[PDB]
């Protein structure tokens, strides 16, 4: 049900921009707006920074290819990742699917180079 | 007299920034600064300064005249943001208004390098760090001055500056934007004048008064002058872009806005004493650095003035460019003009 | 870092043409616009003539109509003369540039030159 | 402006009230003369020894934090004068003594007196003189404590440029803190001749 | 008998010392351990970087450079630092080392 209301943009933001965020895409979609977004618990760290900070998903509904386009660079004018989420739930688990073997995979190399820099 | 309230709230800061005065570059100094034969000399001259250990972390085959350029920099916005968080109201209201000025640089910055199709994310890299505000790398998306407008400039404190932006062409290019650019300044100057004619206690009224009066100033013999690049800008455009506040005005003002060739801008300066030699002799970017350092100096010597701020502010970024000077001479080994630089105290 | 120096005047006799130059170094033509300016004995010294940057040329023609403007930037130099000297011509001769150092309305490039004396 | 208009309706009113008194011939109604006869001379004197050590401690006070501030200010980047910049405090300190010596002094003065005698000349004169007296050391330490409070935060900032300067421009500091003393000594001519309350 | 300085302050005197260059380093350590000794400055007048013993301090500086770096990783990785020996030379005992 968050996919709810390709028609959408998805991503993750940091929490002090989320309302920047929205209160931006009001104009740019002149109030015919479709916004939601979800907390994530953990802080999550942005090691280029070597801080940490809490951040948010969130989801926009729209058509318009120059719609569309215009709410990407916005989106990633402030700091934020964008991902193509598939729209079915199948899609989704397929997606998953890889992600999960890939980032289970990843914590194998990220093991022996910590062993070895903290050795 | 207002000594006596001011340092309920400004006592401290007061006592802070002429600890920074007390730390410039003297003229002594900067000549033994000259003797260095590398930047790895010259750092290791500096640090006998009140710039102490700052480039500690820099390794010897990393030094450049621009990574000096950079640090050095970087310590003086740290130690303006210091003072600026310890301040409140009228005086963190006044420090506010200094930002101002170099957020229009960045904006104007910003938005040509989209017109040039270069990246955020090396723009960013060359603007003006005080000049920051949460929206900023937005500009990067529009190209028509409406849409940035509504979309991003409408929030920041710059809005109200735009009475006269509009009227642009439907199409933006780099010469419109630096039209536009001074078209802000010239709102945001008049702004701030009124602010401290209305908000800022005797004598540092006066004394901002002296000093915005002395940019409006600058800028608008700038503006009469470089105005002649193109093949025209109406006189009407002009008046638009020389602002109020200046000695000049309305009286030479009115002039420049309608001269039309050089003679006649030497012709409009020649009845104004202050200005009255500026262009009949001598190199011109030197004599506005060196009045403006001398009206610092003269700034200096009032008490329990908030103006020492700017004052402060101005000579230290008088500074760095002598700093940056000294040190392209020693890095690209030419020396007969190292002296160049301009050190009133 | 631009350095002006002008040569040619000294005496002449009235009635001949005169011609003056005036070198120019670290710069180019593009954004330049330059003058010369007398000074006669009389210590108030004027433009007599231009050249502007689009190639147009002012004149005080009104009192130095055959005083003339050669465009060198081909050379990057400059040489300008003058038509039937008289004797109420004998002044400094100073050229002037201003160059349109950059779009970003700093303060411009300006240069003067040393003076060339002239007599009849 | 509000607090200015109040002023402005107050002298009106006083105006007025004169007037409407003068002009139906009671004029004399106003009468100062009644009120300093037959108000009790305890109040006059007390007040005045209240006020005295009462303004003689805003004067230090006013006088520190405009110093204090100052070398805490200046002093971030050079400690040194954290010390020898404390003459200049002293000199606003002291002045509270000041006024608590002529506290102490007319101390001696308030008994309690006969009932006959209560507004006799000489209560009477003690009474205003008491009065004046306070007031007197009380502002003019008040003024006193300011102008040396003003002067010691500038000679802070002159010490953290040069020492050569401090030893200079403490002498400034010398013909403000005289003041206090003249004060004080105008305050013991005062009460000089007043014989406390019988 | 050795002065019991608190009336007043110890007495002084002013010493001259004729080192030979070769064995330079080595006794500056001894005056180092011993701790008995202030010395003046008899080159104020020269520039910074003009001192004849710039480089030796260069390349000490630049290793310091590199152990602050090495401190701030440890730092970074919450790996704890050793307890280093204090003693490693008596501190300052006044012995030679």
């Amino acid at each position: 049900e968050f996919f709810l209301k390709v028609n959408y943009v998805t991503g993750v933001i940091a929490r002090d921009k989320v309302a920047t965020l929205e209160q931006i895409l009001w104009r740019v979609l002149r109030g015919n707006l479709f916004f939601k977004t979800v907390e994530i618990e953990q802080p999550v760290y942005d090691v280029k920074t070597r801080e940490y900070k809490h951040k948010n998903a969130f989801i926009v509904f729209s058509h318009g290819d120059l719609i569309i386009k215009r709410i990407r660079k916005i989106a990633e004018s402030l700091d934020a990742n964008l991902y193509d989420v598939d729209s079915s739930n199948e899609g989704r688990s397929q997606q998953l699917a890889k992600v999960n073997k890939n980032l289970s995979d990843l914590y194998t190399v990220l093991k022996t180079t910590s062993t070895t820099l903290e050795s | 007299m207002e000594g006596v309230y001011f340092n309920i709230d400004n006592g401290f800061i007061e006592g802070v920034v002429r600890g920074y005065r007390n730390g410039l570059l003297s003229n002594n100094q900067y000549i033994n600064l000259t003797q260095c034969d590398t930047l790895e000399d010259l750092k290791l001259q500096l640090s006998s300064t009140d710039y102490g250990n700052f480039l500690s972390s820099v390794s010897s085959e990393s030094l450049t005249t621009s990574l000096i350029q950079e640090y050095a920099s970087s310590k003086l916005y740290h130690e303006f943001n210091y003072i600026r968080d310890q301040s409140s109201g009228s005086t963190r209201k006044f420090m506010d208004y200094i930002t101002y000025g170099y957020m229009i640089d960045n904006v104007a910055l910003m938005i040509t390098g989209t017109i040039h199709d270069r990246d955020k994310g090396e723009i960013l890299q060359r603007c003006h760090p005080l000049g920051w505000f949460d929206t900023l790398p937005t500009l990067s998306v529009a190209t028509d001055l409406e849409s940035l407008y509504e979309t991003v400039l409408v929030d920041t404190p710059l809005a109200p500056y735009f009475k006269n932006c509009f009227d642009t062409a439907e199409e933006l290019d780099d010469m419109n934007i630096e039209i536009i650019r001074n078209k802000l300044y010239k709102a945001y100057l008049e702004d701030f004048y009124n602010f401290v004619t209305e908000e800022i206690p005797e004598p540092a009224k006066e004394c901002m008064q002296t000093l915005l009066g002395f940019e409006a100033d600058r800028r608008s013999i700038n503006i009469a002058l470089n105005s002649l690049q193109s093949s025209d800008i109406d006189p009407d455009l002009k008046s638009d872009l020389l602002p109020n506040i200046g000695k000049l005005y309305p009286l030479a003002t009115f002039h420049l806005a309608q001269a039309q060739d050089f003679e006649g801008v030497r012709a409009a300066l020649a009845n104004v004493y202050e200005y009255r030699g500026f262009l009949e002799t001598g190199n011109l970017e030197d004599h506005f650095y060196q009045l403006e350092m001398e009206l610092c100096r003269d700034a200096f010597t009032q008490q329990f003035a908030i103006s020492t701020v700017w004052a402060w502010m101005k000579s230290k970024e008088q500074e760095v460019r002598n700093i940056t000077w000294i040190a392209e001479c020693i890095a690209q080994n030419q020396r007969e003009r190292i002296n160049n630089y301009i050190s009133v105290y | 870092q631009v350095q002006l120096q002008e040569s040619g005047g000294g005496l002449v006799q009235a009635g001949g043409s005169l011609r003056l130059s005036c070198a120019v170094s670290g710069s180019i033509f593009s954004g330049n616009a330059m003058d010369w300016y007398r000074q006669a004995p009389g210590k108030q010294r004027e433009l007599v003539a231009s050249l502007t940057s689009t190639g147009s040329t002012n004149y005080a023609d009104s009192v130095k109509g055959r005083f003339t403007i050669t465009r060198d930037n081909a050379k990057n130099t400059v040489y300008l003369q003058m038509n039937s000297l008289k004797p109420e011509d004998t002044a400094v001769y100073y050229c002037h540039a201003l160059i349109y150092r950059s779009r970003l309305d700093l303060a411009p490039g300006n240069y003067w030159g040393q003076g060339t004396q002239v007599t009849v | 402006s509000f607090s200015h208009f109040l002023y402005y309706l107050v002298l009106i009113v006083v105006i007025v009230y004169g007037l409407y008194k003068l002009f139906t011939g009671h004029g004399s109604d106003i009468n100062f003369g009644k009120f300093l006869l037959r108000t009790s001379p305890y109040m006059w004197a007390n007040l005045g020894i209240a006020l005295c050590v009462g303004l003689s401690v805003v004067g230090a006070a006013w006088g520190i934090f405009i110093t204090g501030s100052s070398m805490i200010g200046a002093g971030v980047r050079a400690p040194r004068i954290t010390t020898k910049n404390l003459i200049s405090i002293i000199f606003c300190e002291v002045v509270a003594i000041y006024g608590l010596i002529i506290a102490i002094v007319f101390s001696s003065k308030l008994t309690v007196a006969t009932a006959e005698n209560m507004y006799s000349k000489s209560n009477l004169y003690t009474g205003y003189s008491l009065f004046w007296a306070g007031i007197t050391v009380g502002a003019s330490n008040l003024i006193c404590g300011i102008a040396v409070g003003i002067t010691g935060a500038t000679a802070a900032i002159s010490d953290a440029a040069d020492s050569a300067l401090f030893v200079k421009i403490l002498v400034i500091e010398i013909f403000g803190s005289i003041l206090g003393l003249l004060g004080l000594i105008v305050g013991l001519l005062m009460a000089g001749k007043a014989s406390e309350f019988q | 008998e050795k002065e019991e300085a608190i009336f007043r302050s110890a007495e002084m005197a002013l010493v001259q010392f004729y080192i030979p260059q070769e064995i330079s380093r080595d006794s500056a350590y001894t005056l180092g351990q011993l701790g008995l000794v202030q010395f003046r400055d008899l080159n104020s007048k020269v520039r910074a970087f003009q001192r004849t013993f710039v480089n030796e301090i260069r390349r000490l500086d630049n290793v310091e450079r590199q152990y602050r770096y090495f401190y701030s990783l440890l730092k970074k990785h919450d790996i704890k630092l050793y307890e280093g020996d204090t003693d490693k030379y008596l501190d300052g005992s006044g012995e030679l080392y």
